[PDB]
């Protein structure tokens, strides 16, 4: 995975 | 919904650096320009993306730590939290 999608992921709750 | 805070010192500088403009935010603002700065900067572990270093970056400086994980949902938010007051 991505640093961008792993971040999202965060974001996204 | 959504949750308005003012950025300490240290947080209002990080944002600002990464194009941020103002005094306060809403925390979606907040861990966006947060992401937004890591991945500028490839603090990141290019193979494991998990991991992000920061002993030699002011974002260390900002969460006390040398290293992180981005798995690590409720450490990130707790150092997030002691660099804002909420409304
Ligand atoms: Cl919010
Ligand atoms: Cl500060
Ligand atoms: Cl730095
Ligand atoms: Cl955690
Ligand atoms: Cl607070």
């Amino acid at each position: 995975q991505t640093f961008x999608n792993l971040w999202r992921l965060l974001l996204q709750n | 919904q959504e949750t308005l805070v003012r950025p300490k010192p240290l947080l209002l500088k990080l944002l600002k650096s990464v194009g941020a403009q103002k005094d306060t935010y809403t925390m979606k603002e907040v861990l966006f320009y947060l992401g937004q700065y890591i991945m500028t900067k490839r603090l990141y572990d290019e193979k494991q993306q998990h991991i992000v270093y920061c002993s030699n970056d002011l974002l260390g400086d900002l969460f006390g730590v040398p290293s992180f994980s981005v798995k690590e949902h409720r450490k990130i938010y707790t150092m997030i939290y002691r660099n804002l007051v909420v409304v």
